[PDB]
């Protein structure tokens, strides 16, 4: 879903047309479209930079972790996940909501990682590392939106 | 439901990819259309009862369906019919705003062909009335926005034929 979907489904539940408030939200949202796309492009072209620089800070911060146990596959797996969370965050920025991130990445996160036997706090940590890298690649304003999505993932992991 | 954005996100997500150059900008296309979409939804919202009145007048009245034994005979059945046209208009507006037809497939056409046949609701008359709604709305918003709402109306009509 997206901000647009949320507005529509709201009206749907009251069996009516969009209200003045729902229309204004929509107009303010689409007005920020070009900027949103600029941000998502940043993330796209800097996936490897963010992941590798963040992995690097992360592992220094946390040496006891299953991606740093001299196990490739495990290391590869964790690096892949970081890339996926970037992709999801980028989708969320475009969508104007954490819905994309929620549906694809957040709902079930504790159950999956718990099953895989990966400590949750370590994932939170790595998210901080990834968060920093990405913020640095972008303006002050651009950083606001993106920050909250990274925060969201970290919220759901605790 | 899925919107113009959600759709592009989902087509990307199944191949594990970031939005591609064409998925982007199709997005720009959409974001640019929002004003017209908000304009259209506002106007339809303010002429909703009026649109269905004209729609009914041009396709369903003075026919065998409003005669005793007809499916639109009995004020209850007449009112049911008008309620369904209310639903087509509102949901087509939701769709247009979303820029995706998916909401029609899931909230309007799910079991409708089947439900109608079960109840004896004439399908050819219903399609006729949907094509009138198209024109009535085009007469209210112009051909430019009329084409857009048209696509959603055509969708509903098409999904009754099957
Ligand atoms: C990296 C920061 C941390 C880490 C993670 C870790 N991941 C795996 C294995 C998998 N991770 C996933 C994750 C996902 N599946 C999904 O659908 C989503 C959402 C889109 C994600 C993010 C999956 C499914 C796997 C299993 C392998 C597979 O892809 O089929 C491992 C390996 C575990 C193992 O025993 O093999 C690891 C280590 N590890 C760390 O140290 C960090 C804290
Ligand atoms: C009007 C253009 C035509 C017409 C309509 C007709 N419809 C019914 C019965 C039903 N209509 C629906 C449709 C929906 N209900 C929903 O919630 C949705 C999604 C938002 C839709 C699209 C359903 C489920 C029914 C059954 C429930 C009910 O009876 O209210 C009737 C009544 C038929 C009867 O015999 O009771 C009628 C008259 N009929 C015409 O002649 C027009 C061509
Ligand atoms: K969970
Ligand atoms: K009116």
């Amino acid at each position: 879903g997206s901000i647009v979907t949320e507005l529509i489904l709201n009206a749907d539940s009251e069996s009516r047309y969009p209200a003045p408030k729902e229309i204004q939200v929509y107009q303010n949202f689409v007005k920020t479209g070009e900027q949103r796309i600029r941000i998502a492009k940043i993330l796209a072209e800097n996936e490897q930079r963010i992941v590798q620089n963040g992995s690097a800070r992360f592992w220094e911060r946390v040496p006891n972790t299953p991606s740093n146990s001299g196990n490739e596959r495990k290391t590869a797996s964790c690096q892949r996940d970081q890339g996926w969370y970037i992709r999801l965050i980028a989708y969320s920025v475009l969508a104007g909501s954490e819905k994309p991130l929620e549906e694809i990445g957040t709902i079930g996160i504790k159950e999956m990682y718990n099953n895989l036997e990966i400590p949750l706090r370590n994932i939170v940590e790595c998210m901080r590392c990834l968060k920093e890298e990405a913020l640095s690649l972008m303006s002050e304003e651009d950083a606001l939106e993106v920050s909250a999505y990274f925060d969201y993932v970290m919220r759901s992991l605790s | 439901m899925q919107d113009a954005i959600t759709a592009l996100i989902n087509s990307s997500d199944v191949q594990g990819r970031y939005l591609d150059p064409s998925s982007l900008d199709k997005l720009q296309n959409y974001f640019q259309s929002g004003d017209m979409r908000a304009k259209t939804a506002i106007a339809v919202s303010a002429n909703a009862k009026n649109i269905v009145t004209k729609t009914v007048a041009k396709s369903l009245l003075y026919t065998d369906i409003t005669a005793p034994g007809g499916n639109m005979y009995t004020c209850r059945r007449y009112a049911a019919c008008v309620r369904d046209l209310d639903y087509f208009l509102r949901y087509a507006t939701y769709a247009m705003l979303a820029g995706d037809t998916s909401i029609l497939d899931e909230r309007i056409l799910n079991g409708l062909r089947e439900t109608y046949n079960s109840l004896g609701v004439p399908i050819g008359a219903t399609i006729r009335s949907v094509q009138a709604m198209k024109e009535v709305v085009t007469s209210l918003v112009g051909a430019d926005a009329g084409r857009e709402m048209g696509v959603y109306f055509d969708h509903i009509a098409a999904g009754l034929s099957l």
